[PDB]
RNA sequence: GAUGUCGGCUCGUCGCAUCCUGGGGCUGAAGAAGGUCCCAAGGGUUGGGCUGUUCGCCCAUUAAAGCGGCACGCGAGCUGGGUUCAGAACGUCGUGAGACAGUUCGGUCUCUAUCCGCUACGGGCGCAGGAGAAUUGAGGGGAGUUGCUCCUAGUACGAGAGGACCGGAGUGAACGGACCGCUGGUCUCCCUGCUGUCGUACCAACGGCACAUGCAGGGUAGCUAUGUCCGGAACGGAUAACCGCUGAAAGCAUCUAAGCGGGAAGCCAGCCCCAAGAUGAGUUCUCCCACUGUUUAUCAGGUAAGACUCCCGGAAGACCACCGGGUUAAGAGGCCAGGCGUGCACGCAUAGCAAUGUGUUCAGCGGACUGGUGCUCAUCAGUCGAGGUCUUGACCA
RNA sequence: AUUCCUUGUCGGGUAAGUUCCGACCUGCACGAAAGGCGUAACGAUCUGGGCGCUGUCUCAACGAGGGACUCGGUGAAAUU
RNA sequence: AAGGAACUUUGCAAUCUCACCCCGUAACUUCGGAAGAAGGGGUCCCCACGCUUCGCGUGGGGCGCAGUGAAUAGGCCCAG
């Protein structure tokens, strides 16, 4: 449901009583609504929220058209929430609350083209005892004449990351409106400097 | 990736000032961090730990120092968050004179 | 960390000098007795954590002996611990407390300091034979 | 041996079906507003050697 | 990943041996045409040079001289060209690209003071 | 005119005649602990010593350390210990050459994948205008493990000894995902120290070579675990074994033939991820608009909205792709300030016979970090890109 | 290195040893110049054990260089 | 990092060792040897002093983490 949007910032040292805590500082600078999806106007219902703001010299006509609907100003991020409402615009400020688990998204840094045993853990084999199959390598891909091919799936090299991820249930430590800032426990995805979507824990327990 | 304008610099110190401790200058040569050991039972104790100065990494919440000794006939090492709640106070006992920010070498 | 074929000295006058890591058990101390392993696995010992060890060498004299298969429940790893101010403390060199089926140790004393986590791991007695509590 | 081999020749079609990607892209030449000639956007026109001015030697 | 930042394609004293090679001619010919890319290599490292020059006490040459072996090129970069950017925030270099050349492809290009 | 053979290692996946977790009937089931049969394969099923072993024996643990199948799974994947080459030896047989249920030491396992299959990533066309962006979810994938302690409760039970179900708490393990603040690793020239040699005339100061860093000490960003954080769920629906309510055919009895309810780690939904080439190609919001061409060049040609090309970069990347900037500019470099690393610079002065020490000096130097600033280069300019088929129906004055 | 039954039996070392060392003897099919038993020293010999060290391994990571990828030049092969 | 043969048919491979002084060196032995056994120490720079000189010894001093300071450069042992 709730949410907001952001960019991570970094992590730090954080004492809470005497525990030292690690966290991350999001930003997650104010969000304007541009378009209140209705089950009765798209289907179903749903809120579009803005991010980062846009020089409008770089602004299509076609997006101008749109954000002029609801007199916003250009953002360069939009993105919906199920679910979700109120008016005017979207903050943490009562939005999120110190002490609230939540589910932070982003997308994961990415690696590139990866053999199995990054990709996959797997486990290569030896180094010593004989070989040219010297650590990664994959061992054999499937078994012979009966399927004699190879399934659907089978865990292989391939671009690793990039991905949109969610680490769920977050504490929420520490909460600084008017900075739009906020630090979450623990480590969410994605570089710095990276869009970050955090909400409701989607099913915590 | 969301490319808002920021000195993600300072948003950074703001939160971490409040959590930033100074401490004696110090850079080698021996210490004793009177330490606080709230650790027992409810009963607030109270250890001092004091030896050779060895690492000072960091800076920001993150700065720390490393301090070498030997206890009961065993090598210790400590790591010290200059902000650490279990921290009290930390005195300089004796400027040393070495060569290098490190003394690894030490350990032997 | 610890782990089967690693060898920790004694801190405590069991009689056994030093001895070889021959398994590790998931630290079962609590309730009635030592409670029994946490699983089949786990594959590092901590201090804090009892091991089952064989003796690799005792003292002339002293109630453990070389080939001794015993439980002792390590003290010094020279693994760094990170207490949760988020200090961290690191001993050169591993050693352990033998101990019996209780969880005390078959020495009368301890020598050397013990890292403070075996008081969350309640052993106390192990901690009151302590010189120190680092 | 040379262990992996072809199982079969393959089509004159399926030899091409491949090559179906192999066509140049023709340079994007702009015409040099001195001399005229066209030129390489970016770059100095080889036939008056301006890039506003003239860089290299005539 | 491989989010570094730098270039090599030579070991890591040729690497070293080059990028002082074009820094001296860059500084004894005010302009060399090059690989793009190696103009581009070039083009910080000897800005930075120009900078170090741009002090003019002993210490400040010795260190030029680290990185210029050539006694007669150290003395214009520090006594001729070093003075004359005195007014300008170190910025000036500027690289032009030429055309693509015949045995290899490879576009050149022009490093200039 | 060749279907490579034992074991291992790597990679898995499937059956159930289930090893462990889950649910049940009976027990000779007091409770605790078991036995046994029924249902049930979601997930899990440790590390060592001996042997080529497969097996099995043993150590130490575990909820458990299941049994089989896939060419006794897997050598165009590796090994090569075992055994069905050539050497040699012992025992044994043969008069011999030789041989063997045998035993033993030695003994070349072939870079480059065409087609299918598989993991990743583009290009084309399609989806009845041409575009920018926001999405529904058809379907599909991943995940799905378990202990221990405490509470209830020293209760129910039991002569006692011992000692619960049910439900409610915590804390580990292993596995995974993301991450780099911490603790560490690395950091191929970021800083310093050191040797031999050659060179910069010499002194001082530096450079090269001694790996493809000469050696050593340290080390930012990055990347990374043995480091962090989070997770396997709840509720729900329909069920298996099994238990039941109302109840005839057999005026009684009956979980049943009408009907109805409870009920598993399993099935479906739920959680995270992909997803309209879901050619049945969906929805929504916004923008451009109706141009030109004489039955001689029948259609393409100017263009809009928009985008590509090209340049400069990137936490994106094999290439393409993707994100950012492109002077109405802070995109990258330089430059400045700062951070952080190294640890006190060259020169001079002083102390000393000198080697050195001290002072000037928390000096000097400077990869990737935080900001600022138009000093540099992103100049100029080109290319592509709509005018919307028809039928029926509904609404408009 | 000559034993089949066999990982014979006891002892040794090991937490645990089908191997190894020492005994015993029931030597399937030891044995005295097809030499018997022993023997300092020698061995790129074969076997078992130990100390030290280590990326052999728990688990792998980071870095470097040379390919692999991309563009320009030249341009094969087995197979079919 | 921590561990240290847990790898595995086998420590295969790769480390450790690694030069020259001094001290020290077992069983067993055909008394030669086993031995470089094993183990330990030193090793740079300045100055004075003396030495057979290049060189070296003695004493004092100095610098670094470290002085065959970088290259060449034995791992050792028990038993069969
Ligand atoms: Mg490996
Ligand atoms: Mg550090
Ligand atoms: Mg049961
Ligand atoms: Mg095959
Ligand atoms: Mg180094
Ligand atoms: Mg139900
Ligand atoms: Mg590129
Ligand atoms: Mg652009
Ligand atoms: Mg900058
Ligand atoms: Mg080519
Ligand atoms: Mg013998």
């Amino acid at each position: 449901m709730k949410g907001i949007l952001g960019t991570k910032i970094g992590m730090t040292q954080i004492w809470k009583n005497d525990r030292a805590i690690p966290v991350t500082v999001v930003l997650a600078g104010p969000c304007p609504i541009v378009q209140r999806k209705t089950a009765q106007t798209d289907g179903y219902e749903a809120v579009q929220i803005g991010y980062a703001p846009k020089a409008e010299r770089k602004v299509n006509k076609p997006m101008q058209g749109h954000f002029a609907k609801a007199g916003v100003a250009p953002t360069r991020i939009l993105r919906e929430f199920r679910g979700f409402a109120p008016d005017g615009d979207s903050v943490n400020v009562d939005i999120f609350a110190e002490g609230e688990k939540i589910d932070a998204t982003g997308t994961s840094k990415g690696k590139g083209t990866q053999g199995v045993m990054k990709r996959w853990n797997f486990a290569g084999g030896p180094a010593s005892h004989g070989s040219k199959k010297w650590h990664r390598r994959p061992g054999s891909i499937g078994q012979r004449k009966t399927p004699g091919r190879v399934y659907k799936g089978k865990r292989m090299a391939g671009h690793m990351g990039m991905e949109r991820v969610t680490v769920q249930n977050l504490e929420v430590v520490e909460i600084r409106a008017g900075e739009n800032l906020i630090l979450v426990k623990g480590a969410i995805p994605g570089a710095n400097g990276g869009l970050v979507v955090l909400r409701s824990a989607a099913k915590a327990s | 990736q969301t490319h808002i304008k920021i000195n993600r610099g300072e948003l950074l110190r703001g939160i971490e000032q409040d959590h930033t401790r100074q401490l004696p200058d110090f850079r080698p040569g021996d210490t004793v961090r009177v330490d606080t050991k709230v650790r027992e039972g409810n009963r607030t104790r109270s250890q001092a730990f004091e030896g050779v100065v060895i690492a000072i990494n960091g800076s920001g919440s993150r700065k720390s120092f490393t301090v070498r000794k030997i206890s009961f006939g065993e090598g210790v090492e400590r790591v010290f968050p200059f902000a650490s709640p279990l921290v009290n106070q930390v005195t300089i006992v004796e400027r040393g004179k070495v060569r290098r920010a490190k003394l690894y070498y030490l350990r032997e | 960390m610890i782990m089967p074929q690693s060898r920790l000295d004694v801190a405590d006058n069991s009689g056994a000098r030093e001895i070889m890591c021959i398994r590790v058990l998931n630290s079962g101390i609590g309730g009635k007795g030592l409670t029994t392993g946490g699983g089949g696995n786990k594959r590092y010992a901590h201090v804090g954590d009892i091991i089952v060890a064989s003796v690799k060498d005792a003292a002339p004299r002293g109630a453990v002996k070389a080939g001794d298969v015993v439980k002792a429940v390590v003290v010094r790893t020279s693994h760094a611990i990170k207490r949760a101010d988020g200090s961290t403390i690191r001993f050169d060199r591993n050693a352990a407390v033998i101990i019996n089926n209780q969880g005390e140790p078959r020495g009368t004393r301890v020598f050397g300091p013990v890292a403070r986590e075996l008081r969350d791991r309640r052993f106390m007695k192990i901690v009151s034979l302590a010189p120190e509590v680092l | 041996a040379k262990h992996p081999v072809p199982k079969k020749k393959t089509s004159k079609s399926k030899r091409d079906m491949r090559r179906s990607h192999h066509a140049l892209t023709a340079p994007n030449l702009t015409e040099c507003p001195q001399c005229h000639g066209k030129k390489l956007s970016h770059h100095i026109c080889p036939n008056c050697g301006y890039y506003d001015g003239r860089q290299v030697l005539a | 990943h491989g989010k570094a930042g730098r270039k090599l394609n030579r070991n890591s004293s040729a690497r070293v041996a080059l990028a002082r090679a074009q820094a001296t001619a860059l500084l004894r010919e005010g302009r060399i045409q090059t690989t793009l890319t190696k103009a581009k290599e070039l083009r910080p490292f000897v800005e930075q040079l120009i900078t170090t020059a741009k002090g003019g006490d002993l210490h400040s040459r010795r260190l030029v001289a680290q990185d210029i072996h050539d006694k007669d090129v150290v003395r214009k970069v520090m006594d001729e060209v070093a003075p004359k950017y005195a007014e300008r925030p170190g910025g000036y270099t500027r690289i032009l690209r030429v055309g693509t050349r015949r045995g290899d492809g490879v576009t050149m290009a022009l490093i200039e003071l």
